[PDB]
């Protein structure tokens, strides 16, 4: 029995050398993944800034602005770790997940899945729900060669094969260090939301067209940086 | 679409083929285990008597 | 007009070529797992026939 | 099987299974928790954990100590809501539901309560 | 001098030469360690008495694997010697495959990806596990052992979902035993499983899997700079 | 022993000794008796070698 | 050194620090996971349960364990066999390639089979 | 380095003061080695430790 | 509560129940501190307690 008691010392000691040493690692790449989400803030400020100058000179017909006539199907993008020992993290974002499943089951409408993680995504083949497309390998540091090909595949997958007639991104917020909730947002089709009380280069409707793909990628971008900094 | 017709009548045909083989098959199968089964029912009975 | 409803021919029966291609080999799939279902209840009534013999005896 | 029959001794066993494999995990669960196991195995120790504390019951010895009345719970009735458990019928139930509970009737008031 | 009280017992246990008669005499001594540590003195000593050990793990017993039959540490050092032709082929390196293939899974229990020989290897040895278990008061022939084994040595039931494959060995050893006995009566009459009856079986077992039945919230708006629509 | 695993794992023959071994309620008593079970069939033979 | 020559000791040495950061390792694998280690601990503990296994050898007097003949393999083949072990150019071959295999020939034979 | 040991397998994260030091201490434990029967006089010592 | 406690010591966020049972038990806790040598008199505790 000691001898048993003796190796499981030596076991726990070791794990904990090994948590705790993840522990201040985690420390540090909260730090990075919050500089980072600092980093693209302004860019995402900016592109917004004028992307409601567009709109304000702009007809607001594009496809991913107008609601289709009767959507039976709608894509969900679930942002997930690709790495484990993140506690409730996937858990969290996946039940937020199903819910949305639910409440858009409720509303008539079958989720077809997009995954952003291994883990979701062995989560998903657990109970047999097909995802379309799935990326993994970057949750942990992501890039914009990323974010861009996931809003790329998901505006293709609106335009549209079947496609899907609205698309929600499932993903944890980062609102302090302490709190980490699971959130999902309508990225299209997008709603029109007036304020209140320009030259264009070729035209404002091409630039319009041209830039709300490049909205889609941004925010798809931040949603990555602030699941990543939720991770850590 | 005339040789894919064809192709479903012969799928459908070929089907009833094989159902019925099978069903031979396991009726056979099904009197063997039955028989096996009796005897078995026979060696306990002796055993016991 | 009667080029406009070849073309819907064409597309429609390409499309029901294939459908009855897949339609003959699901059919012979699933009426052959039928059977073997139904071979498979004989069997187990075979044996539950058996147990219950035996248990006579 | 001979004695107490094919369905006693089959959910017996599969409680049974299913504590032992929670007992297994319980090596991980101290350290990293529920979150870090597989799937299957993370069903399994949810439904583990309804079954263990479904054994818990309210006694009548209990009540001097408890207040609450004790409960009688025949053997048909325990072996139907075990093979419900085991077969994953009742995971959708918050586990403070099945404390001291004895009985599926009983099960669902105090599930309603919560 | 415990250990010259259990020695001095078992080592009269013997398989006597034909000067005397050719007899013999098979020990199964029965020892009830404390909480499972197979450390202890009287055990060890018992272990080292003897020609071989079944160590019954109370832990396996309650996952399914009756009987408990920890094939890691339990060994008979007769071996092949205790055993006929067909089992010693069918069986060879049976417990060594099982052994391994607890080690592969106590180490892959977490692995996020494994190399396809290491899932097939713990896919063979789920299936050989489930295999080897038996309920109580159901003897099996030897030939009925050898086939059942060859079932899982041999790969036969690689494509059978593990859940299914205690029946798919039931099911197939009646099927056998009521339409192809001479399989059974060849292993036992000769002991081996002649190439003939090698290939008679391979067939059977082909044509049985087909008439098997295995159980198998907020919006992203963009803000327009004007008060109404 | 007319158990799979033991005939296929650790064989026992005739003149060596096989220790049983566990812990309580693991099945050794259950063993030794089906092993004890299963020679009815080599009885009847009739033959002292069998 | 002196004895054995450098050649011999420093794989020697080689194996027995492979193998001892393997068991300071099970302790983490176990419960932790495999993904989560370094990835030059990762390929050690690779190297290191194909080293455990080609330390595995059939004798001729277990021939009744296993059934297969058994095999002698010169002290100079084991070294240069676990030389390269040490250095990964058998990194790729499954691990059962290595299990109860007498040398490099054998090893090849059995990786071919598998 | 015995502390910061852990951090082997993250050092691409560490302070470039704590790497510094896990880089130093991987190289005093092997400083530290010395074949059998191969005493070192003190001054050659005090130069490798130097 | 002490289990509470130690399961939101951890927890991201906590459902208003969770909060509630949380908020009663440290202020339970705190009720139920006592200074030495300061016995309560029955009726002074049943208020207390109240
Ligand atoms: N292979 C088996 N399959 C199913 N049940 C089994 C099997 N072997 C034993 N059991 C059951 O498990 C329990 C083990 O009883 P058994 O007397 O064989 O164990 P034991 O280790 O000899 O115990 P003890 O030290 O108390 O005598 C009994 O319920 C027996 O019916
Ligand atoms: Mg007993």
């Amino acid at each position: 029995t000691l001898r048993e008691l003796r190796g499981r010392i030596r076991s726990a000691g070791s794990i904990k050398k090994i948590t705790k040493a993840q522990e201040l690692i985690a420390t540090s790449r909260i730090a990075k993944a919050q500089a980072r989400v600092e980093a693209a803030r302004p860019y995402a400020a900016e592109i917004t800034n004028m992307l409601t100058e567009l709109a304000g000179a702009s007809a607001l017909d594009h496809p991913l602005l107008v609601e289709r006539k009767q959507p039976k199907r709608a894509g969900v993008l679930v942002v997930s770790s690709d790495r484990g020992l993140c506690g409730a993290y996937n858990a969290n974002v996946l039940r937020r997940a199903e819910e949305l499943f639910s409440l858009l089951r409720d509303e008539g409408k079958d989720p077809v899945l997009y995954v952003v993680g291994r883990k979701a995504l062995g989560y998903f083949s657990f109970r047999q729900r097909t995802v379309v497309e799935s990326w993994t390998g970057f949750s942990e540091r992501p890039t914009y060669e990323n974010a861009r090909e996931i809003a790329d595949t998901l505006v293709n997958a609106f335009m549209a094969i079947l496609g899907v007639d609205e698309l929600h991104i499932v993903f944890t917020e980062f609102r302090s260090m302490l709190s980490q909730t699971a959130v999902a947002r309508r990225a299209a089709p997008m709603e029109v939301e007036y304020v209140g009380e320009y030259s264009f280069e070729p035209d404002p409707e091409t630039l319009f067209d041209a830039l709300l793909p490049r909205y889609i990628a941004t925010r798809v971008y931040a949603a990555l940086l602030e699941a990543a900094a939720s991770e850590s | 679409l005339a040789d894919a017709d064809a192709m479903h009548a012969k799928a459908l045909a070929d089907a009833k083929a094989e159902s019925e083989k099978v069903t031979e098959e396991a009726k056979q199968d099904s009197e063997r285990i039955a028989a096996q089964l009796s005897e078995q029912a026979g060696s306990e009975a002796e055993r016991i008597k | 007009a009667e080029r406009e409803a070849m073309l819907a021919k064409t597309a429609a029966d390409n499309r029901k070529s294939a459908e009855q291609v897949a339609a003959a080999q699901a059919d012979y799939e699933k009426e052959m797992a039928e059977a073997r279902a139904q071979a498979s209840a004989l069997r187990d009534e075979a044996r539950a026939a058996g147990r219950s013999v035996v248990d006579e005896k | 099987p001979a004695i107490v029959g094919d369905e006693h001794y089959r959910v017996a066993q599969e409680v049974i299974r299913i504590l032992q494999r929670y007992k297994d995990l319980q090596d991980i669960i101290a350290i990293l928790g529920i979150d870090e196991l597989s799937e299957e195995d993370k069903q399994l120790v949810n439904r583990a954990r309804r079954i263990e504390r479904f054994l818990s019951q309210n006694m009548m010895a209990a009540e001097q100590f408890t207040g609450q009345p004790g409960s009688t719970v025949p053997l048909k009735e325990t072996i139907e809501a075990f093979d419900k458990l085991t077969k994953g019928e009742f995971d959708h139930l918050p586990e403070q539901a099945f404390f001291l509970i004895g009985g599926l009737d009983d099960l669902a008031k105090k599930a309603e309560s919560l | 001098d415990v250990f010259y009280l259990h020695s001095r017992l078992l080592e009269r246990c013997a398989k006597l030469s034909d000067e005397l008669g050719g007899g013999s005499m098979t020990g199964l001594p029965i020892i009830e360690t404390k909480a499972n540590d197979i450390s202890a003195f009287i055990p060890t000593n018992v272990i080292s008495i003897t020609d071989g050990q079944c160590f019954l793990e109370s832990d396996l017993f309650n996952q399914g694997v009756r009987p408990a039959i920890n094939v890691g540490v339990s060994v008979s050092r007769v071996g092949g010697a205790a055993q006929i032709k067909a089992m010693k082929e069918v069986a060879g390196s049976l417990r060594l495959d099982l052994s391994q293939y607890r080690e592969l899974e106590a180490f892959a229990a977490f692995a996020s990806d494994l190399d396809a020989a290491s899932k097939a290897q713990l896919d063979r040895g789920a299936r050989l596990v489930e295999l080897l278990k038996q309920p109580q008061y159901s003897p099996l022939a030897v030939e009925e052992q050898v086939v059942a084994i060859f079932l899982g040595t041999q790969g036969h039931l690689d494509s059978v979902p593990v859940e299914d494959v205690q029946r798919f060995e039931s099911e197939l050893l009646e099927h056998v035993k009521a339409s192809h006995s001479d399989i059974f009566d060849g292993i036992r009459e000769t002991k081996k499983l002649s190439e003939e009856a090698e290939e008679k079986l391979v067939s059977v077992i082909n044509e049985f899997k087909k008439g098997f039945q295995a159980s198998d919230l907020e919006k992203e708006s963009v803000k327009v700079r004007k008060p109404a629509p | 022993t007319g158990i799979k695993a033991i005939d296929a794992m650790t064989p026992i023959g005739r003149g060596q000794r096989q220790l049983i071994i566990g812990d309580r309620k693991t099945g050794k008593t259950a063993v030794c008796v089906d092993t004890i079970l299963n020679q009815r069939e080599a009885w009847l033979t009739g033959d002292p070698k069998q």
